[PDB]
């Protein structure tokens, strides 16, 4: 079925944008929409079918207090995303009470779409969290999508924001976000500021412009994570198919991410393998344990060694577990794409369901505990207080999160088949 | 015709060997049967000039006897490839029975199983062979890619009274120059491919409705989770397996299929072909055969109890959940221990599952 995106926010805008303009380049789009000239995808999915070939994907896209949204529509690519469906604080409570008001235009915004489809699967969220403007209104929105699709599923690309710790009330938002996730969240693929930036510190000398650079680092990933999607095979040929190995317990639904040419810019199968198992190309910053991994390969793999080369993976052990899940990695492929460069002839990425974002959510969470006993930022503005008086949703997502915590250590124990 | 004529073996001279007498067979068949249903570059009366001369000669050399009819043999068989390999192009033919018998048609295949999901599972009867027909005629029109003819040389075939899944054929109508490459027989072979194939391809969609059920959703739902991921692993490993014989002998068929322009090599390419198709199956295998249905079917009585509510399920489906999961841990650890003529695709498919050394550590 189609997939629509729900890109909100300002830095969930920009991603979304960058992410629908590689797929223009990758895919054989022009900037105005057109089928290119100069061109065997499974494009039906993720851009709809205009008659005179305008592949306009179904985006949705939401600005609140808008900037960088009229910088989206001041581009070459303002043709290629139309279907015309843009409508118009910096706290978690501003974002949701701005979000109820106008929840009911944007929600037709979403139903002329799903009835504009054949059909409609999931709502890929392009989700900030903490995002000022983006928090509140996602988790209000990911509050609504369950309810009025009970049988559909919502992924969400978290770019979950770790800088070194400017926003004094980012772990309360944070905080609210990650309850909302955590319940109303079907998949959640999860990112780091930090481990980007340390990334790009790594492979090139950026360091004051770390967001724009690093908007190119998370688009490879979002493109690669849905490659296998967008080109057809023989197994997950469909989302949920894939989404499947990936999350085995519906608490614990959070994926890490990796890539093992980070300088993409011959390897064989055993080697793309062993680098990826590596922590320089993981992109996240007591025992702890892999729940499942699984890998996708792109470009030109010889095909009686990838059997082999997980033969050699095994005997190497560079990835340790020992869940209560049964999961074995699993070797698969996608197709490379022509027409854009083709270095690094063989390139990868990994998704796995790993026990040390654990950490990083306790990271934000010793944060809000710090700054709830100190009542430093409260805020209280009267947004803040007149939508929160009690101000107890955020010890119910306290007590939600720490049961995620309490959680994922016990899938860490060897009894996670008694209660967790 | 292709019978009524064969070898009389005790009738056979002695000095004249069977080798000989077989190739005499060929040309005779081969000339027998592009000769009628006519409604040809004559060496007739040369190759009569030549066992004319064999006729004067005193003595019977078996060298020359032997030239003379290989010399016949090959140049009918030189033509008989070319007008088949050519004309009725035959590359086409094994692409449509592997795209159908073999699951080739990934697409279509697994509609089918979601559209015709409940009129399948109905217990057979005499009018339901019509209904899966337009149901499989419907499927081939929601995964909308549809040319002009392929599809009136395929049908359904559902028998009754000697779970409508069970009886479930698969039936191609070929051409007359492929009605010696393809007889009933190897068909019939191809029959028993597909009703297995079909099996594990449906396995493995309703439990992703399960996984999808489960994390749309206590305690007793996390325990589902952990039988339906469970049996989510050796479920996508096994039909994984099936991916790499249908890739890897199809490559090899289609090989020595372009390896010589003679017919002989055809019939030896699709004897070659089938031959490691079933074996890398392990169908013709009877206990691994025998133990691997019934975790299917275990896992069939397990995706219909969390189908049966989104509450927790105690009514007596806990008693015999805990029963499934210590009865699934048993047997796929029998069966890897029975993993555990070496062949690479089946020995290498256990240490995809001894990446977590799971069954083995416990």
């Amino acid at each position: 079925r189609e997939i629509i995106t729900l890109q909100l926010g300002q830095c969930g805008n920009q991603i979304g944008f960058e992410f629908w303009k590689q797929l223009c380049a990758e895919h054989g789009i022009s900037p105005e929409g057109i089928v290119e000239e100069f061109a065997t995808d499974r494009k039906d999915v993720f851009f709809y079918q205009a008659d005179d070939e305008h592949y306009i994907p179904r985006a949705v896209l939401l600005d609140l207090e808008p900037r960088v949204i009229h910088s989206i529509l001041n581009s070459p690519y303002a043709k290629l995303y139309n279907p015309e469906n843009i409508y118009l604080g910096n706290n978690w409570a501003s974002g949701f009470s701005q979000g109820e008001k106008i929840h009911e235009d944007i929600f037709d915004i979403i139903d002329r779409e799903a009835d504009g489809s054949d059909s409609l699967e999931g709502f890929v969220l392009c989700h900030s969290i903490a995002g000022g403007t983006g928090s509140g209104l996602g988790s209000y929105l990911l509050e609504r999508l369950n309810d009025r699709y009970p049988k559909k599923l919502v992924q969400t690309y978290s770019v979950f924001p770790n800088q070194d710790e400017d926003v004094v009330v980012q772990p309360y938002n944070s905080l609210l976000t990650l309850k909302r996730l955590t319940q109303n969240a079907d998949c959640v693929v999860v990112l780091d500021n930090t481990a980007l930036n340390r990334i790009a510190t790594d492979r090139l000398h950026i360091q004051n412009p770390s967001f724009s650079q690093i908007n190119q680092l998370v688009s490879t990933i979002m493109s690669a994570s849905t490659t296998t999607l967008r080109y057809p095979g023989y197994m997950n040929n469909d989302l949920i198919g894939l989404i499947a190995s990936l999350i085995p317990t519906p608490r614990l639904h959070f994926l890490m991410t990796g890539y093992t040419p980070l300088t993409t810019d011959k390897t064989t199968v055993l080697d793309v393998m062993r680098r990826l198992l590596q922590p320089k190309n993981v992109m996240v910053s007591t025992n702890h344990c892999y729940i499942a991994i699984l890998n996708i390969i792109q470009g030109e793999v010889d095909p009686t060694q990838v059997h082999k080369s997980l033969q050699r993976i095994r005997e190497r052990k560079l990835a340790n577990f020992i869940p209560w899940g049964p999961a074995s990695i699993q070797v698969a492929l996608s197709r490379k794409s022509p027409y854009l460069p083709s270095a690094h002839r063989v390139s990868g990425l990994m998704m796995a369901n790993h026990t040390s974002i654990s950490s990083l959510f306790e990271r934000t969470c010793r944060q809000y505990d710090k700054l709830r006993k100190r009542e430093a930022f409260l805020e209280q503005f009267r947004k803040e207080d007149m939508f929160k008086d009690n101000f107890d949703e955020m010890d119910t997502s306290r007590e939600i999160v720490q049961q995620l915590i309490d959680e994922y250590h016990a899938a860490t124990r060897p009894d996670y088949i008694s209660w967790g | 015709s292709l019978k009524q004529f064969s070898l009389r073996v005790e009738i056979l001279p002695s000095y004249i060997p069977v080798r000989v007498a077989e190739k005499i067979l060929f040309v005779g068949e081969s000339v027998q049967m592009f000769e009628n249903q006519n409604v040809l570059k004559n060496q007739e009366d040369t190759f009569a000039a030549e066992l004319h001369r064999l006729k004067q000669q005193p003595l019977f050399s078996l060298v020359d006897f032997e030239q003379v009819v290989d010399r016949i043999r090959s140049t009918v068989a030189e033509h008989l490839w070319k007008l088949m390999v050519e004309e009725s192009d035959l590359l086409g033919q094994l692409k449509i029975i592997k795209d159908f018998y073999l699951l080739g048609r990934g697409e279509l295949f697994q509609a089918f199983i979601d559209t015709a999901q409940h009129m399948l599972k109905t217990p057979p009867t005499a009018v339901t062979e019509h209904d899966v027909n337009v149901a499989f005629q419907q499927s081939a029109h929601k995964v909308l890619l549809d040319d002009d003819n392929l599809l009136p040389l395929l049908h359904l075939t559902i028998e009754y009274h000697g779970s409508g899944w069970a009886a479930l054929g698969l039936s191609y109508k070929v051409q007359w120059p492929l009605h010696i490459l393809f007889t009933p027989a190897v068909l019939e072979k191809y029959n028993v491919v597909f009703k297995y194939l079909l099996s594990v391809r449906r396995v493995q969609a309703e439990l992703q409705h399960c996984w999808a059920l489960q994390m749309q959703r206590q305690t007793d739902a996390i325990k589902w989770r952990l039988r339906n991921h469970m049996a989510f692993l050796v479920d996508n490993l096994q039909y994984y397996l099936q991916v790499d014989v249908l890739e890897s002998q199809f490559s090899q068929l289609l090989h020595q299929i372009n390896s010589t322009r003679d017919f002989e090599s055809i019939r030896l390419a699709h004897d070659h072909f089938l031959s490691n198709l079933l074996a890398q199956s392990f169908i013709l295998l009877k206990p691994v055969f025998h133990c691997l249905n019934e975790i299917l079917d275990l896992c069939h009585s397990f995706c219909s109890l969390v189908s049966q509510n989104l509450g927790p399920l105690d009514e007596r489906g806990a008693a015999q959940l805990s029963i499934l999961v210590k009865g699934f841990s048993r047997q796929s650890s029998l069966l890897f221990k029975i993993l555990s003529h070496q062949i690479n695709s089946d020995l290498a498919q256990l240490l995809l599952r001894l990446d977590y050394n799971k069954y083995y550590t416990q």
